[PDB]
RNA sequence: AGGACCGAACCGACUAAUGAAAAAUUAGCGGAUGACUUGUGGCUGGGGGUGAAAGGCCAAUCAAACCGGGAGAUAGCU
RNA sequence: GCUCGCCGGAAGACCAAGGGUUCCUGUCCAACGUUAAUCGGGGCAGGGUGAGUCGACCCCUAAGGCGAGGCCGAAAGGCGUAGUCGAUGGGAAACAGGUUAAUAUUCCUGUACUUGGUGUUACUGCGAAGGGGGGACGGAGAAGGCUAUGUUGGCCGGGCGACGGUUGUCCCGGUUUAAGCGUGUAGGCUGGUUUUCCAGGCAAAUCCGGAAAAUCAAGGCUGAGGCGUGAUGACGAGGCACUACGGUGCUGAAGCAACAAAUGCCCUGCUUCCAGGAAAAGCCUCUAAGCAUCAGGUAACAUCAAAUCGUACCCCAAACCGACACGGUGGUCAGGUAGAGAAUACCAAGGCGCUUGAGAGAACUCGGGUGAAGGAACUAGGCAAAAUGGUGCCGUAACUUCGGGAGAAGGCACGCUGAUAUGUAGGUGAGGUCCCUCGCGGAUGGAGCUGAAAUCAGUCGAAGAUACCAGCUGGCUGCAACUGUUUAUUAAAAACACAGCACUGUGCAAACACGAAAGUGGACGUAUACGGUGUGACGCCUCCCGGUGCCGGAAGGUUAAUU
């Protein structure tokens, strides 16, 4: 649930917490963990390539299963877990053959729930089956775009996709963006919505909270000198130019999709 | 007042030492230059 | 097993000093100058063969050379290896 | 509980008067569990870096570092 | 040598880094030392650094670096796989005393430990580049158990006072002892043991994981401290022999108890929070190829082994970074009285008086003290000074986002002695007595020790938070919501950032950014996400598309290469 914190200090006043009691209070499943060091938004050349990244808390990498290939074995949900690496919540599941995996926790999922992947699998939340097997009009998440690759669409805290149509070898998806997209009908998808839907209701409430999430502060181009940004300079507050990136490209409207290879799959762009 | 030079032997060697100079071309040229000049101490190496 | 020639080349000299004299008289320990490359076991072997005397143990150390100035010109003395060789109880050395 | 309070260390540098000091002193001053501070090592290189942005900082040097070279640049000027 | 004075969370002690002989001894005083110099971190000569257990080396890896092939690139070269390097992190082992002019966990004395070989007898499944476990991990908070350490008493030794008193409830000093081995406690974690099966752990697995079934409630792991031993020892106040006045040799009492107590240890624990918290080896374990009655494994016992390098000295400084014998510099140690305290004052241990002195006692300057009467009249401005200053209790407005405002404001008490109470409330806790699955056990018990806070009565002073220390307060108002950041060295702000808001892009080989490219970041993320721009908590809100941009359209006009 969301929780407005009492204003016992400025910087706590405007805070809203998103508290799920059902998460695991404990150390995660260590076998599925692995190291994940921070970039600072800097590439192999050592240059900053994406500004405003830096610092934040040390995080491990949970090995989430997005490919979801344990066909026919039924699994049961052991617990839900906090993943620092994503807006969603993860679920540690236990297959009957003794293997455990992390999966995106869907909306209704909880400890004790049974889930299943496969063509034969049942059409219920958390189950995963090819979209030619999934009825039209259903909500799914963790959608593969290429068969066998692993889910790439609809992984964020409260996303999902609509299968609006199945026309032969393809099905047409309604993406969260509003973009309509063809996808091969043999690609895989998980039933239901992804879990942590009130994720958006949280509000950080202070500068430090943003820092904790590895976000360095943002300087406005207009606050700079001309040598730095197109917006710089001006005695007092001047802005007599069309908005642009630091690299001179228009920002308020100018489209930038250039991919002519996948134009065919886009049924309708978002609006 | 913390002045610029804050010595550290290892750091000195890695930065300027013989092997470092050897590693890359430009360093090798520097070495050659110094040899030509007649430098007694070719490198920072003690 | 150390070669005789190497053994002979190990031992440079006896070291005379107050501390050395004290070590000799009290702890039955001789203080030698030895080759800088000479290891402890080597030194011991050489002691045993060339002075004909049982060794308990050898401690070694490296003496660094002093920087001196002859007139205006600076110059450094050689470094050299010192060895305290402790000799078995009742071992009297000439 | 807290980018909570008072306050030493520690980090800073608002006022004041005054070469031991190429930016210090003393007296006061701000923060002091955090967007803190600090050691060791690492990476980013010059129209390039980094920049909670002052054209700041990049070895007492910055509206384009230093070293060497073109080079005895050119100087209707002194 | 005796006085005086200063530091004492340092101006003491020990290290790292950095320096590199500055260490110690003798000797010299030209130069160096802001003066003199017999002295010196100066000159010259000699001496000095001892390790299986400290550190490096070594095994393991992080960020990162290099990188066979490889991909890419006019050349140079870039990226990067396998790999290999890389500590600031993980990985076996030593303590006490004595000694040098100068080293010591390194020498000596005592008492230990480690992990390798080799050989043994005893046994008999060993075996990895592979599987599993472990190592292995955050912040804050709270206690409880402890010790370091300190105080008092007891004990032991010495003393009987340069001036009134001082054989006592008097004075001074000491009252220390390790690692190791044994015990396995306060406490923490976990249900154990056996059997059966199984699409999992790249193959196999007797291991892990998962299913069942049986049976017992104690099983294991961890763990400070204490106790015992170590120790008939060592050390020991000071006494006694020699004296090159430096010291050397002999000798040696007591060596207990209580209380208090860390920020250190149990604790890598427990509780809790969200921001969700290295890796690999060592270590344990499982098997595979293999080998097969051999090797290898574990078992004790014997022997050998532990190489190499560092070890002096300075290290908040006269030895490092600052041109100087001139501010900066990470870690560890942390006594007493008062105190909340690592603040502050005075002291201990220890270390210093800052390498020019001597006079004088003009102006003027600096740093301080006090000041009649006035009390901001000063001044751009109360700048600077002065003032406030503690604990407890009473009391406290507007406004408010109901948290605040608020230590609002303002007041009262405060010393010492006695009594309450030859020391209370509390804390601690010995004997005795009882229980007992027997121990570091549980009950009862209260000796002794410690010990606030209050009330009443008296008492001194001008003054009792007496020194050091230690808020000035209130009223209206602009700006910025707030904590933060900034022009290293004239600007700390109303500037930047901020949480929040909005627009816009981006469907993943994402947009974008660095890269002739390969590739990398974005992100091991996927529209509840990421990028860009503006605005900037919260509250109430928030006409013009002509111009320039952007988006969409494509009927016509015009229009490249080409032909």
């Amino acid at each position: 649930a969301v929780v407005k914190c009492k204003p016992t200090s400025p910087g706590r006043r405007h805070v809203v917490k998103v508290v799920n009691p059902e998460l695991h209070k404990g150390k995660p499943f260590a076998p599925l963990l692995e190291k994940n060091s921070k970039s600072g938004g800097r590439n192999n050349n050592g240059r900053i390539t994406t500004r405003h990244i830096g610092g934040g808390h040390k995080q491990a990498y949970r090995i989430v299963d997005f490919k979801r290939n344990k066909d026919g074995i039924p699994a049961v949900v052991e617990r839900l877990e906090y993943d620092p690496n994503r807006s969603a919540n993860i679920a540690l599941v236990l297959y009957k053959d003794g293997e455990r995996r992390y999966i995106l926790a869907p909306k209704g999922l909880k400890a004790g729930d049974q889930i299943q992947s496969g063509v034969d699998a049942a059409i219920k939340p958390g189950n995963t089956l090819p979209m030619r097997n999934i009825p039209v009009g259903s909500t799914v998440h963790n959608v593969e775009m290429k068969p066998g690759k692993g889910g790439q669409l609809a992984r964020s805290a409260g996303t999902y996709v609509q299968i609006v149509a199945r026309d032969g070898a393809y099905v047409t998806l309604r993406l969260r963006s509003g973009e309509m997209r063809k996808v091969e009908a043999d690609c895989r998808a998980t039933l239901g919505e992804v879990g942590n839907a009130e994720h958006m209701l949280r509000v950080l409430g202070k500068a430090g909270a943003a820092r904790w999430r590895g976000v360095r502060p943002t300087v406005r181009g207009t606050a700079m000198n001309p040598v730095d940004h197109p917006h710089g300079g001006g005695e007092g507050r001047n802005f007599g130019k069309h908005p642009v990136t630091p690299w001179g490209v228009q920002t308020k409207g100018k489209k930038t999709r250039s991919n002519k290879r996948t134009d065919k799959f886009i049924v309708r762009r978002r609006s | 007042m913390k002045r610029t030079f804050q010595p550290s032997v290892l750091k000195r060697n890695r930065s300027h030492g013989f092997r470092a100079r050897m590693a890359t071309k430009n360093g090798r040229q520097v070495l050659a230059r110094r040899r030509a000049k007649g430098r007694a101490r070719l490198t920072v190496s003690k | 097993m150390i070669r005789e020639e190497r053994l002979l080349k190990v031992l440079r000299a006896p070291h005379v000093s107050e501390k050395a004299s004290t070590a000799m008289e009290k702890s039955n320990t001789i203080v030698l100058k030895v080759a800088k490359d000479a290891t402890k076991a080597e030194i011991k072997a050489a002691v045993q063969k060339l002075f004909e005397v049982e060794v308990e143990v050898v401690n070694t150390l490296v003496v660094k050379g002093k920087v001196k100035r002859h007139g205006q010109r600076i110059g450094r003395r050689s470094d050299w290896k010192k060895a305290y060789v402790t000799l078995k109880e009742g071992q009297n050395l000439d």
